[PDB]
């Protein structure tokens, strides 16, 4: 199962995503 | 366009993107319709 790791975890982030979409219309390919 | 400059516009990207709310302009239309269904012309001229 998942949430080993803390969920927000703040750090450092390794790169910024793109695409701000509403990402809840599809959340099948989420883990 | 014609003999003046417009702007020309179509905002989708800078608003209403990622949100929850509709974008305008995709209004509706309502149109009826009617046709006879049973009517049967009393000639003799006509049922040719």
């Amino acid at each position: 199962i998942a949430g080993l790791f803390n969920i927000p975890a703040g750090i450092i982030p390794t790169g910024n995503v793109l695409s701000t979409i509403e990402v809840c219309a599809h959340r099948c390919i989420f883990d | 366009v014609g003999d003046k400059l417009v702007f020309l516009e179509a905002l989708e990207r800078r608003v209403y993107q990622a949100t929850r709310v509709a974008y305008p302009l995709i209004g509706n239309i309502d149109i009826t319709f009617i046709m006879p269904m049973g009517v049967f012309q009393a000639n003799s001229m006509d049922r040719y």
